[PDB]
Order: C-alpha cells, then sequence, then structure tokens
C-alpha cells in the first residue's frame, strides 16, 4: 500500500499545476472587471 | 634470504589456517582486554545449555569492569561482573542475532562495575545498571540475579519505546551482529538443515526449493530411486 | 643542529624547486591543483631528516675535517636538486615526462612504483639527451656511405 | 565410504609391543584398538575382551557404556562427529566454562607482566619516520 | 557514532524579520512562479 | 608435494630448448581466487593470430589452475600480460612464484563482494619484499552503491597502496584509466631496452662471442614455428613441456584434467624460433556430452590444432598399443 | 613533573615514535606491561601504520611527551625522546632569535640560589641511583639494572622514589579513582569565589580550556565512564585555573603566578584533597550504598608527599629555562627536563614563576596551615589575601625588597644538608 | 538499465508447485523438492511413500544359510538421458565371511 | 519478457527471453511559466469551417 502512495506523488504535482492555472484565470478575470467597471 | 622469507610466509599462513580452518568467512572480534570471551572457541553444547533471550527492541549491551580493586566488596562485584561477561554475554547475542554484546576491562580502580543497554531508538538514553551483589549471596546466585536484573532492564527499555512501529522496522532492517562468534559444531551438524533434521520444517520458499538443474525431472527421479510411471526399456 | 649557511642554501634550493614545480603545473596540464608539489615536499623533507640524522651521528679536529666533507656532500645534493629543477623545466616539452609527473602527482600504487618512476626520471632524460646524438651520428654515417656509393 | 572404526576393548594383561617398544594396554585398561586387530589377534589369545557394561560388571570394574557402533559412520565427517561426542561423554569436564577460560583466568597475557632474566642490548630497535570551510553570517537586529 | 554521542551526552525583531522575509519572497526571481493569489 | 629427493632432481634439469625471454613490458595480474583476473585479461589481450584462443572464465572457485601468458594491446601500448592462478588454500603454486618474479610490474586486483582476507595481506607484504611495482585495482566496482563508494575506497587507500583504481570488468569501465597508469612504465621499459641494446652493441664491436650470438637472435627475422603438444588426458604432455624448458613451468599432478587453459611459450631451438604450446586433454563425445565445461575446454584444445605449425600427439606408452581415439586425433 | 601547571600557548609539534616491527611487537609488549596507569592515554593516542612499521603520533608540545617519558622505563626510546626534544628546542631557539629577557638584577638572586643546591643535588642523585638498581623487583622492571644512570631517566627515578616514599601500592590510580573532574571544578569555583568576591572570572576562557585538554591526559570515552584526574593532574589544573582566573593584568604576571602557586599549594594539601574528593559513582548517582565518599587519608597523604618530595631537581630544571644562554649549557651537561610546555614562557615569565613559587612555599611553611585543619576558614583566607596583595605590591614597587625575601625564603624552603 | 533484466519492483505469477503439494509431500515424508517427480497418481504416491518395502531374500527364511541381519536385496532405478526409459537393477549386500573367535568354545568359527 | 524459443522448456536455466513493450510511456503537456507583468497573450487563429 505504500508503493501505491508513491504512485500518486508522481501525478499529484500535475493536479496542483492545473488548479493554479485556473486560480490565475479567476484572479485575472477579476482584475479586468475592476478596470472596465 | 628470499627462500627464508618464503618459508616465513608459509609458516605464518599455516598458523593462520590452523586457527581459522572452519572460521574463514566470519569477521574477527574486537581485540580488547575484557572481550576475551569472543576469540575463544565456544562449545555448541554449552551454547545450547545457556539459552537466554532479551527484549527485541534492544540493540547494544556493554559491560565495563575494573581490572584492579581496593575493597573486598569491590573485588567481589568485579569477579561477579567478569563471570557474567564470560558466561552469559555470548549466549545472549548468539540466541538473539540482533544485539551487539561487548565486555571491557578498564585499567583503573572502580569498585562498582556496570552494564549499559542501548535500545533501537537513537534519541532514547541508554540504561545504566551497577553490579551490587549481596554479600550473603554466593557467586552463582549473584550472577543469576545480575542476569535477571539486566533482562528486566532490557524489558523496561523495550517497553518504554516511543514508536514501536519504527522500532520494529529498524529491527527488521538492522544487519546481523553475531557474526564474530566462533562456535564448534560438535556432533550436532554443520548446516541448520542437518541440525533440525529431527524436526519437520514448514517454513520454506518455493522459488528457493525449486531446483534449477538441467533435466531436473530425471535427476529427482534418480535421487528418489522412483519409477516415475515410465516404461522400462529393453532390459533383455 | 644545522649551520645557518647550509640552512639558507637548502631553503634557496627548496624555494627554487617549488617555483619549478608550480611552473610545470601551470605550463603543462597537471590535472590536480596540488600536483607534484606535495610529493616533492615530502621527499625533500625526508631527505632533509635523513641528512640531519646523519650529521647528528657524525658530530661524535676530526669533527672539523668531517664538517667540510658533509658540507661538500650537501653541496652535491643541492647541485642534484638544481639538475632536477632543470629537468622538470624541460619536462613539459616531452610527453612521457608529463605522464610520469602526472602519475607521481596522482599517487597510484605502492612506494616502489613511485620510487622506480622517481629514480628513473633523470635516467630517462639523459637517455633522451643521448638518443639525439646517437641517431644523428648514425644518420651522418649513413649519409656519408650513400654519398661515397653514389660516387662509385 | 565407511571409514576404519576403532572399538573399545578391555585388556586382561599388560601387553608390551616389541616392535615399537611400548605397551599396547595395561591390565584392565580400556583401549581404542583396531577392529581387525581385536578380532584376529587380541581375542584368540584371550589378551582382551570386548568392552561392554556386562563385561565391566563381571570383571568388577566400574561399569560404563561407550555406546559402541551406536552411530555407524557412513562418512569420515560423521566419524569425527562420533569421536567428538564420545570424547565429550568421556570428559564432560573438558567442556566447562572454567576450563574454557583457564588461559584467561588471570587476565590478558599482554597485560600480565613477566620477569626477564637477560637480553642482548644490541637487539634494541630505533627507527624514525617522517611526520607530515566556510559558512554564513546571520545578523539579528535587537 | 553512538559511542561518541553518548560520551558527549509584537517585538520589533520579529516584525522586521517578517518584513524582510516577505520582501525576499516577493522580489526573488526564484519565486517568480508563485501563483497570483498567493 | 615437494620432497628433498624430488627438489634435487628438478635442480638437475638441463634446458632442451632455450626460452627467448621477454623483450617488452611484463605485467602480472596478481590477486585472489575468483576475483576477475581472467576476465580482466580478456579485455586486455589482443591476439589476431589465434582468435579462438581465450582465457576461460566462470563464477566458481578455481577455474584457472595454471598460469598463461599472452600479448596485449591497450591504447597503442604493446606488452604482454601474465594471468596468475588464485591463492589456493591460502597459498600460491610454485609455478606462479617463479612467474611473477620475471615480470617487471604487477596489478593487484581485489573484489569488493568479499572482504580482504589475511591472504592478500600476506601477498601484498610478499610483493613488498621483492620491491616490485604493484598497483591496487578494485575490480567489480559496479556492485557498490553511490553512497557506499566513499566508505570502501577509504579502506583500500589504507593498505599502503595509495589511491586504488575503481574498475568493472563486465562493464569495461576504467579501462582508459588503467592505461594512463601504465604509460610511464612503457616508456621506462622502452628506455631500458635501447640502453641495453646499446650495451650489447659495444660488446659486439669489442669481440665478445656472447654478444654476437645475442644480436643474431634479434637479427633473426623468421616466422614462428608454433609446435603444440596434444593428446589424451593423464598422458604426461604438460610434464613433457616442463622438461623442455628445464623447470616446472606448467602444473602436472596425478589427477586428470589439470590443465584448463592452453599455455604458449616462445623458445629458440638451434637458431629456429618456435613456440611450445600446451593443450588440454582431448576426450570422446560420450564423455564430454554430459560434462558441459569439459566440452568447452575441449573446444579450446581443437582450436589450437588449427593454428599449430607442427602437431606432436602424445599417448601413454604404458598401455602398449595406442588408444583408438588417439588415431582419430 | 617538575612544575604542575606550567603551560604556555604554543603550536603543535608532532613526532612519530617507533613501536615495533610486526609481528614481533617487543616494544609494544614492554609498553603494555609498563604503561598500565596511563594505558587509557596510550589507547587514546593515534596509531600510525607504515608499510612494515608501527609509529605512535605523540605531540611534544602537549603533556604527552612528559607523560611518556615519566612511565617509559625503556632507556633507548626515552633517550631518543630526550634527544629529539633538545634538538627541536635548539632549532626553535635558533629560528626565533628573540627571546624575552628578564631583569638582570632579578637573575642574580636566582644565580646565587644554585650555589646551595649542589649539595642536595649530590644527595638526591644517590637516591636516584639506588632506585635504578632495583629493576629486579616485579613492581618496577627496567632493561639494564647495571648500566650507569643518565640524565634522561630522572623522571622515572623520581617517580619510583616517590612511590617508595608513599609506601602504598598504586597510590596514583587509587587517587584518580576518588578524584573526578566535575566535582573538582565545582569546588575550585567555590574556592575562587571564597577567595575573590568580584575579582574572579565568571568562567575559564575557551582557549585555556583547549590548552587544558591538551595538557591533561584523556580518560576513557565510554558511556558509563566518568572523567577522572590523577592528583598531579589536579594540582596542575588548580594552579592553571588560579593563574588564569585571577583578574590581574597581563603586565603584572607575577601576581598571576603567585595565585597559581597558592592554588598549587591548596591542591597539594592533603586535608583539602580529602574534603574535596568524592566517589565518581556517588557523583554520577549510580552507587550510593557505600557511603565512602571521603578520600582515603593514607592515600591522600602519600600522593601529597609524592609531590612534596624532590624540590631541588625541579628548581634546577626551571633555572635551566630561566635563561636561554644557560639553557644551551645545562641541557646537555647538568640536570634538565626539556619540556616544551615551558619554552613559550621565557625568561621573565619563568623567573617570576620561580619567585612566586618560592615565596608561596615559604609563606605556606611560615603559616603551617597544612598542619592544623580546614584551609577553608575565613581567617586563613584573609591571611592569604593579605599575603598575596602585599607581595604583589612590594614586587611592583621595589625589586630588592622582594629579592631579599626571595633569598631568605629559598634558604628556608630548601634546608642545607644535615650530616 | 537493461531491458532484458526482470524488473525487481514488479512480481511475476507464481508457477512452481504450490504450498499444497509441497506440504503434502513433506508430510508424506519426502523432501520438499521431491515434488519434482514425473506423472504421479494416487497409486504412484502410495508406492513412493515407502509404507511397504520392495525387497526380498534370495531364499525363503526357513532355508537361509548365509547370515543376513536387516539385509534385503533392493532395486535401483535410473532414468535414461533423453526420455521415458528407465533401467531397473537389483542390488545385493556385502556378504563377508566372518572368522571370529568364540569365548565359550576355544577353536575359532567362520560363518558367512 | 516473453519466451524466445518453444523447443526448450521453462525448466532449462539457459532459457532465452525477449522484451516486448506494453506501453511506450506516459506524456503530459508542457506548460511554460506565465509572466506576471505580461499576463495578456495575443495570438492569431486560423479556422476552417468552425463556429
Ligand atoms: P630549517 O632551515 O630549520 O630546515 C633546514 C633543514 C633542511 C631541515 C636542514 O636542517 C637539513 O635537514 N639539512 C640537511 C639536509 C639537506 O640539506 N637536504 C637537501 C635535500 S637534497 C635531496 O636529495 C632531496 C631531493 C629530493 C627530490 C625529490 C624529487 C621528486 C621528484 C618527483
Ligand atoms: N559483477 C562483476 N563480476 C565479475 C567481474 N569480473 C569478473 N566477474 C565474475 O567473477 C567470476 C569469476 O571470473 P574470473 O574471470 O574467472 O575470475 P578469476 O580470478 O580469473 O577466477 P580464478 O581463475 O578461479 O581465480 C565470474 O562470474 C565473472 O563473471 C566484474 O567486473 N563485475
Ligand atoms: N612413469 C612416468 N610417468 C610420467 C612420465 N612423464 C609424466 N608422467 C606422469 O604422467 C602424469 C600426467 O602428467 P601431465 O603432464 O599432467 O599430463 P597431461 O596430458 O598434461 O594431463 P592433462 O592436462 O590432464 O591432459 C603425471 O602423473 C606425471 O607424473 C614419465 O616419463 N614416466
Ligand atoms: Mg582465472
Ligand atoms: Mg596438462
Ligand atoms: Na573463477
Ligand atoms: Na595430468
Amino acid at each position: 500500500r505504500m508503493k501505491e502512495a508513491e504512485e500518486e506523488a508522481r501525478y499529484m504535482q500535475f493536479r496542483k499545476l492545473q488548479d493554479t492555472f485556473w486560480s490565475n484565470r479567476k484572479v485575472l478575470v477579476n482584475r479586468v472587471k475592476s478596470m472596465y467597471n | 634470504a628470499q627462500y627464508k622469507f618464503i618459508r616465513r610466509w608459509e609458516l605464518q599462513m599455516r598458523d593462520e589456517w590452523d586457527q581459522l580452518e572452519p572460521f574463514k568467512g566470519l569477521p574477527k572480534p574486537k581485540r580488547q582486554f575484557g572481550n576475551e570471551a569472543a576469540e575463544v572457541i565456544w562449545p555448541y553444547a554449552l551454547l545450547l545449555e545457556r539459552v537466554v533471550k532479551v527484549h527485541p527492541f534492544t540493540k547494544s549491551i556493554y559491560v565495563y569492569y575494573a581490572q584492579r580493586q581496593s575493597t573486598a566488596r569491590g573485588k567481589l562485584a568485579a569477579e561477579i561482573a567478569r563471570s557474567f561477561a564470560r558466561e552469559f554475554l555470548i549466549p545472549i547475542t548468539f540466541h538473539n542475532s540482533q544485539v551487539y554484546t561487548e565486555a571491557e576491562m578498564l585499567l583503573e580502580y572502580s569498585e562498582t562495575p556496570w552494564v549499559v543497554l542501548h535500545s533501537l531508538d537513537n534519541g532514547q538514553k541508554p540504561r545504566i545498571l551497577p553490579v551490587a551483589p549481596v554479600e550473603g549471596t554466593p557467586a552463582h546466585t549473584a550472577v543469576e540475579q545480575l542476569l535477571a536484573e539486566v533482562v528486566q532492564g532490557c524489558e523496561a527499555l523495550g517497553a518504554s519505546v516511543a514508536d514501536p512501529v519504527t522500532a520494529t522496522r529498524v529491527l527488521n532492517e538492522r544487519p546481523l551482529q553475531n557474526q564474530y562468534v566462533r562456535v564448534d559444531y560438535q556432533w550436532f551438524g554443520d548446516t541448520p538443515d542437518e541440525r533440525a533434521s529431527h524436526l519437520v520444517r514448514w517454513e520454506f520458499e518455493p522459488e528457493q526449493i525449486e531446483p534449477k538443474i538441467r533435466h531436473r525431472t530425471r535427476h529427482v527421479l534418480d535421487w528418489l530411486n522412483y519409477d516415475g510411471n515410465l516404461p522400462t526399456h529393453r532390459a533383455v | 643542529s644545522v649551520p645557518s649557511a647550509i640552512r639558507i642554501d637548502t631553503r634557496v634550493a627548496y624555494r627554487r624547486l617549488i617555483k619549478v614545480a608550480d611552473q610545470v603545473t601551470r605550463d603543462c596540464p597537471l590535472y590536480q591543483t596540488e600536483g607534484l608539489r606535495q610529493y616533492v615536499g615530502r621527499r625533500f623533507l625526508e631527505r632533509a631528516e635523513r641528512n640531519r640524522q646523519q650529521y647528528r651521528h657524525l658530530l661524535h679536529q676530526k669533527q672539523r675535517v668531517l664538517t667540510a666533507q658533509y658540507g661538500k656532500f650537501i653541496a652535491k645534493e643541492l647541485q642534484q636538486v638544481h639538475g632536477l629543477a632543470e629537468l622538470l623545466l624541460r619536462a613539459p616539452g616531452n610527453t612521457a615526462l608529463t605522464s610520469m609527473l602526472q602519475v607521481l602527482s596522482a599517487g597510484v600504487g605502492n612506494v616502489h612504483y613511485q620510487q622506480t618512476v622517481e629514480r628513473n626520471y633523470v635516467r630517462y632524460c639523459q637517455f633522451e639527451e643521448k638518443k639525439l646524438d646517437r641517431d644523428e651520428v648514425e644518420e651522418e654515417a649513413t649519409s656519408d656511405r650513400q654519398n661515397r656509393i653514389m660516387q662509385h | 565410504q565407511i571409514p576404519s572404526i576403532r572399538i573399545p576393548v578391555i585388556f586382561l594383561v599388560n601387553l608390551f609391543d616389541e616392535a615399537k617398544g611400548c605397551w599396547f594396554g595395561r591390565r584392565y585398561e580400556t583401549v581404542y584398538v583396531e577392529r581387525q586387530f581385536m578380532r584376529e589377534e587380541l581375542m584368540p589369545q584371550r589378551y582382551a575382551i570386548y568392552a561392554t557394561p556386562e563385561a565391566y560388571k563381571l570383571l568388577g570394574l566400574p561399569v560404563v557404556n561407550h555406546h559402541t557402533h551406536e552411530e555407524i559412520p557412513k562418512t569420515p565427517r560423521e566419524y569425527e562427529k562420533l569421536l567428538e561426542r564420545q570424547r565429550y561423554d568421556e570428559e564432560r569436564w573438558k567442556y566447562t566454562i572454567e576450563y574454557l577460560f583457564r588461559k584467561y583466568e588471570d587476565g590478558p597475557p599482554e597485560l600480565l607482566d613477566r620477569p626477564e632474566d637477560g637480553w642482548d642490548g644490541s637487539e634494541e630497535i630505533a627507527l624514525s619516520s617522517v611526520a607530515g570551510x566556510x559558512x554564513x553570517x546571520x545578523x539579528x537586529x535587537x | 557514532l553512538e559511542e561518541k554521542q553518548s560520551a558527549s551526552a509584537p517585538p520589533l525583531q520579529e516584525l522586521v524579520d517578517e518584513v524582510q522575509s516577505l520582501h525576499v519572497l516577493l522580489s526573488s526571481p526564484r519565486y517568480e512562479d508563485t501563483p497570483l493569489a498567493t | 608435494k615437494r620432497t628433498e629427493e624430488q627438489r634435487r632432481r628438478v635442480a638437475g634439469w638441463r634446458p632442451v630448448v632455450k626460452l627467448l625471454g621477454d623483450q617488452r613490458l611484463r605485467i602480472a595480474i596478481v590477486g585472489r581466487m575468483n576475483s576477475g583476473k581472467s576476465s580482466l585479461f580478456n579485455l586486455l589481450r589482443l591476439e589476431p593470430t589465434v582468435p579462438g584462443r581465450s582465457n576461460v572464465v566462470r563464477d566458481f572457485d578455481g577455474i584457472t589452475r595454471d598460469s598463461v601468458e599472452g600479448q596485449a594491446q591497450l591504447e597503442g601500448m604493446h606488452f604482454t600480460i601474465i594471468d596468475t592462478p588464485g591463492m589456493v588454500q591460502g597459498r600460491m603454486v610454485e609455478e606462479a612464484f617463479r612467474t611473477v618474479e620475471t615480470a617487471d610490474a604487477a596489478i593487484f586486483v581485489t573484489a569488493v563482494d568479499e572482504d580482504i582476507m589475511p591472504e592478500e595481506l600476506s601477498l601484498m607484504q610478499y610483493l613488498h619484499l621483492k620491491h616490485m611495482p604493484v598497483v591496487l585495482l578494485a575490480n567489480k566496482m559496479d556492485l557498490i552503491q553511490e553512497e557506499e563508494e566513499e566508505a570502501v575506497l577509504d579502506r583500500y587507500n589504507s593498505l599502503g597502496f595509495g589511491n586504488a583504481i575503481p574498475f568493472s570488468a563486465r562493464r569495461k569501465s576504467g579501462l582508459e584509466m588503467l592505461a594512463a597508469v601504465l604509460e610511464p612504465l612503457y616508456h621506462i621499459h622502452a628506455m631500458h631496452k635501447v640502453e641495453n641494446d646499446w650495451d650489447i652493441e659495444d660488446l659486439a664491436m669489442q669481440g665478445d662471442e656472447s654478444a654476437m650470438e645475442e644480436i643474431r637472435e634479434r637479427n633473426c627475422s623468421d616466422r614462428f614455428i608454433r609446435i603444440a603438444i596434444v593428446g589424451r588426458t593423464n598422458s604426461g604432455k604438460s610434464s613433457l613441456v616442463n622438461r623442455l624448458v628445464g623447470f616446472e613451468r606448467n602444473r602436472a599432478v596425478d589427477e586428470k584434467n589439470s590443465t584448463r587453459d592452453p599455455v604458449e611459450l616462445p623458445c629458440s631451438y638451434k637458431g629456429r624460433k618456435l613456440k611450445l604450446i600446451d593443450t588440454a586433454g582431448l576426450a570422446r563425445h560420450r564423455y564430454r556430452a554430459d560434462r558441459d565445461f569439459i566440452g568447452r575446454i575441449h573446444g579450446l584444445s581443437v582450436n589450437e590444432i588449427r593454428f599449430a605449425h607442427v602437431v606432436i600427439v602424445v599417448f601413454d606408452a604404458t598401455e602398449g598399443h595406442p588408444n583408438k581415439y588417439d588415431m582419430a586425433v | 613533573p617538575i612544575c604542575p601547571g606550567l603551560c604556555g600557548e604554543l603550536a603543535a609539534v608532532p613526532f612519530r615514535v617507533f613501536l615495533g616491527t610486526l609481528p614481533t611487537l617487543a616494544v609494544e609488549e614492554r609498553f603494555l606491561r609498563q604503561l598500565q596507569p596511563v594505558f587509557a592515554w596510550y589507547s587514546s593516542r593515534k596509531r600510525v601504520k607504515e608499510q612494515a612499521n608501527e609509529f605512535i603520533e605523540i605531540d611534544l608540545a602537549s603533556c604527552d611527551a612528559e607523560l611518556l617519558l615519566r612511565y617509559s622505563h625503556i632507556y633507548y626510546v626515552r633517550r631518543q625522546l630526550f634527544d629529539e626534544l633538545i634538538e627541536r628546542q635548539m632549532t626553535l631557539l635558533d629560528s626565533g632569535k628573540a627571546p624575552k629577557m628578564a631583569e638582570p638584577s632579578l637573575l642574580q638572586c636566582l644565580a646565587g640560589c644554585n650555589m646551595t643546591i649542589a649539595d642536595r643535588l649530590q644527595l638526591e642523585i644517590r637516591q636516584l641511583g639506588a632506585a635504578k638498581r632495583a629493576a629486579s623487583v616485579p613492581g618496577r622492571r627496567e632493561l639494564d639494572p647495571v648500566a650507569r644512570l643518565e640524565v634522561y631517566d630522572y623522571a622515572c627515578m623520581m617517580r619510583l622514589v616517590e612511590e617508595d616514599a608513599g609506601a602504598v601500592g598504586d597510590a596514583e590510580m587509587k587517587a584518580r579513582a576518588y578524584l573526578p573532574r566535575e566535582v573538582i571544578e565545582s569546588k575550585l569555583g567555590h574556592l575562587t569565589q571564597l577567595l575573590l568576591g568580584s575579582d574572579a572570572r565568571a568562567a575559564l576562557d575557551k582557549k585555556d580550556v583547549k590548552l587544558l585538554n591538551r595538557m591533561i591526559p584523556p580518560d576513557y570515552t565510554r558511556v558509563g565512564c566518568v572523567e577522572k584526574l590523577r592528583p598531579f593532574d589536579v594540582t596542575a589544573y588548580f594552579r592553571f585555573y588560579g593563574e588564569r582566573i585571577n583578574n590581574v593584568k597581563v603586565e603584572n604576571y607575577f601576581k598571576r603566578a603567585l595565585w597559581g602557586h597558592v592554588y598549587r599549594r591548596f591542591a597539594t594539601t592533603p586535608s583539602f584533597l580529602s574534603g574535596v574528593s568524592t566517589y565518581w559513582a556517588r557523583h554520577s548517582g549510580l552507587d550510593a550504598s557505600f557511603t565512602t565518599t571521603t578520600m582515603p587519608q593514607e592515600v591522600a597523604v602519600a600522593v601529597c608527599d609524592q609531590q612534596i618530595q624532590f624540590p631541588a631537581i625541579k628548581f634546577r630544571a626551571q633555572y635551566v629555562y630561566t635563561s636561554p644562554e644557560t639553557a644551551r649549557q645545562l641541557w646537555r651537561t647538568d640536570a634538565a627536563v626539556p619540556l616544551m610546555r615551558l619554552f613559550p614562557l621565557m625568561g621573565s615569565r619563568t623567573a617570576e614563576d620561580l619567585a612566586a613559587g618560592v615565596l608561596t612555599d615559604a609563606f605556606w611553611m611560615h603559616l603551617g596551615l597544612s598542619e592544623e585543619e580546614n584551609l577553608l576558614q575565613d581567617s586563613l583566607l584573609l591571611k592569604v589575601r593579605r599575603f598575596v596583595d602585599e607581595v604583589g605590591d612590594m614586587y611592583e614597587t621595589n625589586i630588592d625588597s622582594v629579592l631579599k625575601r626571595v633569598d631568605d625564603n629559598f634558604k628556608q624552603v630548601v634546608p642545607q644538608l644535615k650530616a | 538499465f537493461s531491458t532484458f533484466a526482470l524488473n525487481p519492483e514488479t512480481s511475476v505469477a507464481p508457477h512452481g508447485p504450490p504450498r499444497g503439494l509441497v506440504n503434502r509431500y513433506v508430510s508424506m515424508g519426502l523432501p520438499p523438492w521431491a515434488a519434482w517427480c514425473n506423472k504421479v497418481n494416487r497409486y504412484s504416491l502410495y508406492r513412493m511413500s515407502g509404507v511397504t518395502q520392495r525387497s526380498f531374500l534370495p531364499k525363503p527364511p526357513q532355508e537361509m544359510d548365509v547370515i543376513w541381519l536387516n539385509e534385503r536385496v533392493r532395486e535401483r532405478v535410473r532414468t535414461s538421458r533423453q526420455v521415458q526409459n528407465v533401467y531397473r537393477q537389483l542390488k545385493y549386500p556385502y556378504v563377508k565371511t566372518g572368522i571370529h573367535y568364540s569365548d565359550v568354545l576355544d577353536h575359532w568359527v567362520q560363518v558367512p | 519478457l516473453i519466451e524466445d524459443d518453444a523447443r526448450t522448456p521453462f525448466s532449462d536455466p539457459s532459457k532465452s527471453f525477449s522484451p516486448r513493450v506494453q506501453s511506450y510511456g506516459e506524456y503530459v503537456r508542457l506548460t511554460g511559466k506565465l509572466p506576471r507583468d505580461l499576463p495578456v497573450l495575443r495570438f492569431v487563429l486560423y479556422r476552417d469551417s468552425y463556429s
């Protein structure tokens, strides 16, 4: 079962990479709402 | 003088072989002044008569006793410690295969010899026990009481561990420590299989027991002297 | 236990040797920053201790006449040191000498390995010095023979 | 591959070998002798009888069972094992702790001091040999 | 090693420390990949 | 088994043929039993004349019973390398003692799978008495892990021999590093040859007879007469070549199949360059079919016959009539 | 053992002393049989293994050289040690060429002190000659009992005569058993607190702690073992701690030497040692049933008499280093123990040391406080304070006023031969 | 890394005879590797278990002349090289005529 | 590793095998670093019959 936890750690990096990309898209779309409104 | 040098080398190698003919692959023990119980050839009969086990969470057992004492009680305690170090130290490591045991004779005056016990935890302090034999008790029961005391100390040190899971893991991954024990296998057998040949051994491995020889079926049939449901050839 | 003049002379010799060693290390590529400097220092200190012990044993007008012989022996030792310095200075040109210096700097093998390379360095330099003369006189002899054959 | 076994035998007379110049066995002595020797030479002349507990009882000697031919050796290794077991059964005192440490019963022999009677002053040996990071600075305003 | 170790055996400071650490985390090029919310 | 009666006879051997001797650098691979000596010799030897000939190798104790010499090539360096039998019973054979004394240098190969037994300490101090140049070469380096290299290499440096060389005979690693160590000796032996070649020339111009006959041996430029001695096992052929050279060069014991690797010896007989080549004992197929290793050793026996100029088949004459298989040879 | 605590800051000077040719380690066997009370230090020392020889790396600047020379009992190795010492000292002096010289008027009194000491020299050399011919006893065994006594075996002979005067077997080890270092440092801090209220340092300097680790023999490094000090080591530690904890300026080194010698006398006093010493297991908490924390009075008196005996040899060995011009002469002609720990403290320092020592010993004999009891009394401490401040002030004011005292006090401390 | 070397992290399927067969063999009395026989059935297992001995005497016990103590002639089988053939050969003991000396009666007596 | 020959059984220790790939590997997109001072990206789009 510990080797299974080692398998997740390899792909866990990429799932974090996907969340931060949209978190950047959510905060950037909030900035343009203040610039244009 | 080259022939004399060759003769000297041959003599030294012959003595070395006379010393370690069955003891070539094992390492050499420490050449201390109190660890004389290791270089001596131990009888397997005595090692079987003296079977003592300690808590599995202990890793190191040392004893330190003085060489020269000033008081009568100090001499008695030093003699008790020396008898213990010569009697029960080697059986402990030989029957535990996990603990490193060591004896030391300090060239000073110390009326109270002691024993130190180190557990598998690196952060846990070692347990120190002094040898205070009762004056009314003779040497035999004094050594017995010292052994009981050190066993109870090892038990307490192993019960007071912080993380038993990691203790057991480091126990599993710790290498052997009883490699230096010189034992004379006398009339009992050379290999553990021949030693326990009088007992059925159910703990085996399939890939280990699987033979890897060519025509292994033929060889097993020849060894068993069993027909194999095979039709006999001409034989006429 | 050693006269001041001899101490000054041997310090000059050791300074020149260290200068030559670092010059060799910088001119031909020595793959270790320490190089032959440490080996030269060790060997020179060992020879110095040996000569100082021999002088202590010799100190026991006989002492006055033996001091001159000891000084001349030390002068010969220092002249050999200067010869070693010149050979090391000429070493970067030849390829074999550079390999010998490299293996002496690396320090691989036993002492007898390093000793045979140490003692034979000067002999190999002298052999290379004699090789050019031998081959040149042989070529001149062959040229004279060929010229006198072409005349016939 | 059975090796040559030696059997225990009880002698009845002081037998003296004339060739080698020694005694084969004293009277009422238990000797380990060759099987063929005992069968063809010692037994017929009645110089010795097979060593058995009943024979010891009949002769009056203290009875002892050597367990002859109990473990018939099919290999010189098994023969050595049997000889070692018989040696232990004969002298169990050979395998006690005090006899095992009889050599070290007084301590280390190197530690023990021995008196010297004499020595040649020229045997002395006198040899001399040649005897040849960074971090960070953290400041805290206080 | 076992033998040798057993033988041997709101303040202004913290405020300015937080200031320095935050300035380092902001202006460092190694942390140029920090997400925009952080 | 050496007896004063036996050793006295060997001293009375007269050389039927004269050994040519070594004119190039000699290096003896000294080490322990099953330490990769023969495998190291395979990577170093380069004999395009007898391609089928090679050094036998197997993961077993005592594969090389007798020594073997051959020419080797490594980065443009021409020299010969001697393979030596491992220390058996914690002792070297008499054939290997006289062999390592002829070599100029030596390469002490040690394996890391087993610790340094007191036998290497005896051999290393034995080579210290001879004042022979010896280099420590740690073989089987691939077995050690990265975090464990610093521990084992600090021990090999403490054996008096400085800066042991890591080497892996299987992965062929460190071969370019061992070559750089042997570079000075190659130029050193080349220096000794030419200087000795000058001394033997001045004596010839003087009028010395021993100098003119030695020059004629070097001036002799003829093709070698590779003469091999083949035959059945236990037939005395190895013992014969020892009587030719004049000493116990090869091993000859009562037990059958005592030679496992053919041995070649350059010699000179009446002004004719010839090579005496020992061979293993040939056997029938009904004896070598079940025995796989003997079939391999027999494979090296037939190969030497194809390149031998003159074959001399020996057979046990005590049998009287020769063997039926000896005719097939 | 000419002066316990006479240590100076100096670089490490290594030396490889031979041990034997394997497998015949004859000198190693001799060392195992003889160096029993110092076998801990012998095992702590580093071993060098050559191609076929064995060497011990011993530091001459440290106490290791003197410690090996005292227990050597091997004439050739100890004479080679002596020769290496004197040769390296000559070379170091020749390379320095600038030693600090004392006042000429002060050296005149110390020169006149060597006149009355030759008689005691002739007596003490006879005491040293009879101990040399006692090699047949199983206690002390030398290699040559008939050879002539030389200069290098003075330490061994003095230790043997000290043992014979103590008349108790293994007094040094019996005292080291009851003398642990931690309680000694605690009680020495207590003593310096009682002597100086605020004029005492809070602790000892780290450089001086390193120097003391250099000059004190190391003990066993086991987990259960405790650091124990021999009585000579305790005296040296007391002297050095006093002379380095007193807050007198570095220019007034005489007062520092005076404090050091006062502490040395306090250490050599038997009653103070008995009152300070405690059992090591009692201090560590292992054993508390013995109830024998007091030091044996007989062993204490014996180990104190050991340091009491032989003042003349020590005085001459220090007068050797008092002047470098006379050092080159007395190093190879007269009695001299060439210890490297004394060389960095050159002429002025060692002359002030001699003066402070003789003044302190004479003040001690005048008070007789080592007789009655309880050195830790307020009256005795106030007497010591008054004495040390008066002597320091008198030395700083007038040189002859204290030189007369030095002369009379020398005549008092070393009496003339009686019959 | 070599692709021809089996990956030590993974695990292949167990192929050899299982715990059941090995335990049955070792409980019958044969060594654990003895399970590597050829074409064993119930009757062959009964035969190889050795509950009964496949031996005899050269003459009936009432007509025996040579002294045999715990000695029976046996049968050794040896399978050939290639396949499916076996050679069965009888094996007789080492009869040696003992010439002993009797203690009750003087003269020696010999008997096979 | 799959068997390389059929005539020799699995019992022979000199049995030869051959490796065959099951999956050539796993791949993921490459996502470069996004600058803070230039978050807006400009591009050109070529579409064929896509709304
Ligand atoms: P300091 O001034 O106190 O030191 C002075 C020394 C040098 C220590 C003298 O006391 C001394 O020892 N003097 C006599 C010894 C002496 O002069 N030695 C000179 C050495 S000549 C020699 O043979 C050394 C050559 C070694 C070269 C090694 C070459 C290696 C090349 C690979
Ligand atoms: N892992 C590893 N094994 C090696 C290496 N070199 C040799 N071996 C193995 O060591 C075993 C013995 O090889 P040999 O070449 O015969 O060694 P040897 O010293 O000549 O053996 P002897 O002649 O019997 O003394 C074989 O299994 C080789 O594969 C190596 O560099 N690495
Ligand atoms: N009687 C007698 N025996 C000899 C003579 N020469 C050799 N032998 C013996 O013959 C035996 C075989 O000797 P080897 O030289 O090893 O023969 P071999 O053919 O090389 O043996 P293999 O290497 O196994 O093939 C040895 O016992 C020798 O002593 C001889 O001239 N007379
Ligand atoms: Mg080989
Ligand atoms: Mg042969
Ligand atoms: Na091998
Ligand atoms: Na043979």
